[PDB]
């Protein structure tokens, strides 16, 4: 069989998507051409009346300059997109300051690596056992095999100390798209056409002695921009949440049913949703969860909906 | 456009006092801000980038989506770590052009790439 050049892929880039165009409007388009593969959208950008920078990627075998004139001008809801060919990545393997491969911050850095992929693992849920089936207590999850027998290489310029730093790294870039040696996160780096693009690595070996203070100055300078990178999604207080006026689930379920039970004369009710008549107020209460029971439960998503915006911190709003 | 510290006070000209001054203030504060996240909602409501980070079926998917293609990055580390892509690769720029190696034959496994699609790489 003849084999492919998976890894390689030519990409178009988009300036100006607004937000009400939908992804599946852009994929839509990038479909008639053929060799599409898939798009990408970033985070919306504020500033710039939340409009998002898109990156359209195709099969190599395909002519990206006729895809891009032939898609130059064409406006999704009366929004130009202005294409244009997206470069190649030519400097991917990136370098730091040298002092990394010193013996006392790799021993820091297996300790911090270790620390990430603990958080990042448990966050995600990836080790999952038996993950069809539902969660019992006493089910654990699988153990990855990088992290079993870590603190006995911590405690008692090497080699063998390296190759399991690397593992540690190599996990997290490979898998969770982080960039160790930067301190950044790549997020959605499984859209994009470079699936796996930018990697960072240690430097050359320092060509003077390596002091004790410039050690620490390292580690300290390291750790603090690692910190970032473990952020919780900060959820504001329960009174500043009722300041605000977060919205109760069920008193929302209940305007919906006393709004829709309307008397239109003496012993005579109708609601709007099914436009069936009844001869009570609590007649057309019991109608309602019985028969809309689909619709009472899309007003408490709703619900959930503004809520959810309220509780967090840094909300998306005007400069 | 939001009201200035001057501009607020100059509505209560009547019963100025010391303490109540920015008692009045930061609850004009509050009941601005709580009407202006409220215009935002209502604004970007149906726009799919807001319904995803936010709504309850939305934000599901993105989860069940993202936890999907999380644990295809983690079959490919795995079946690197086994195959032996991992073996003598350091990281380091004396070994730059192996890391590049690993990376496409990464990203070719990761689009469904069989042990045949790497020859190329040789």
């Amino acid at each position: 069989c003849k084999p492919r050049p998976l890894h390689k892929t030519c990409s178009l880039f988009m300036r100006n998507i607004a937000p009400n165009i939908s992804r599946a409007e852009i994929i839509s388009l990038c479909k008639r051409y053929p060799g599409f593969m898939r798009v990408a959208l970033s985070e919306p950008q504020p500033e710039r009346r939340f409009f998002r920078r898109g990156w359209v990627t195709f099969d190599r075998s395909v002519n990206i300059k006729e895809i891009c004139w032939n898609l130059q001008n064409i406006r999704l809801r009366e929004c130009e997109l202005s294409p244009g060919v997206n470069r190649d990545l030519t400097r991917r393997v990136r370098n730091i300051n040298g002092i990394t491969q010193h013996k006392q911050i790799v021993r820091n850095d297996i300790k911090l690596a270790a620390k990430l992929i603990h958080t990042l693992d448990d966050r995600t849920q990836l080790w999952a056992s038996e993950p069809g089936t539902p969660p019992l207590p006493t089910s654990l999850p699988s153990q990855n095999p990088i992290l079993k027998n870590i603190t006995d290489y911590l405690i008692e310029r090497d080699e063998k100390l390296i190759k399991v730093l690397d593992k540690l790294l190599l996990y997290l870039r490979i898998v969770h798209s982080l960039d160790y040696y930067n301190t950044c996160e790549y997020p959605n780096e499984d859209e994009m056409p470079n699936r796996c693009g930018i990697i960072h690595v240690r430097g050359p070996m320092p060509p003077n002695r390596i002091s004790h203070g410039e050690v620490l100055e390292w580690q300290k300078t390291f750790e603090e921009k690692l910190t970032p990178l473990l952020s919780v999604r900060e959820s504001l207080s329960e009174e500043e949440a009722q300041k605000m006026g977060r919205k109760d689930p069920e008193q929302e379920v209940e305007k919906f049913v006393t709004s829709n039970t309307q008397e239109l004369g003496k012993d005579k009710w109708l609601c709007p949703l099914s436009g069936k008549k009844f001869k009570g107020p609590e007649f057309v209460r019991k109608h309602i969860f019985n028969k809309h029971a689909e619709k009472i439960e899309e007003v408490k998503k709703e619900v959930a909906f503004f809520n959810n915006f309220l509780t967090d911190a840094k909300r998306p709003a005007l400069p | 456009v939001m009201k200035t510290f001057k501009e607020f006070l100059l509505s209560l000209d009547d019963s100025v006092d010391e303490t109540e001054a920015v008692k009045r203030y930061n609850d004009y504060k509050l009941d601005f801000r709580r009407q202006q996240m409220q215009d935002f909602f209502l604004a970007h409501k149906d726009e799919e980038w807001f319904r995803s980070k936010y709504h309850p079926d939305e934000v599901g998917k993105r989860r069940q989506e993202a936890r999907g293609a999380l644990q295809n990055r983690l079959r490919v580390f795995l079946s690197l770590m086994e195959t032996g892509w991992f073996d003598n690769l350091l990281l380091d720029i004396d070994k730059a052009d192996a890391i590049v190696k690993m990376l496409d034959a990464a990203v070719i496994k990761m689009e469904g790439g069989t042990e045949n699609d790497l020859r190329i790489l040789e």
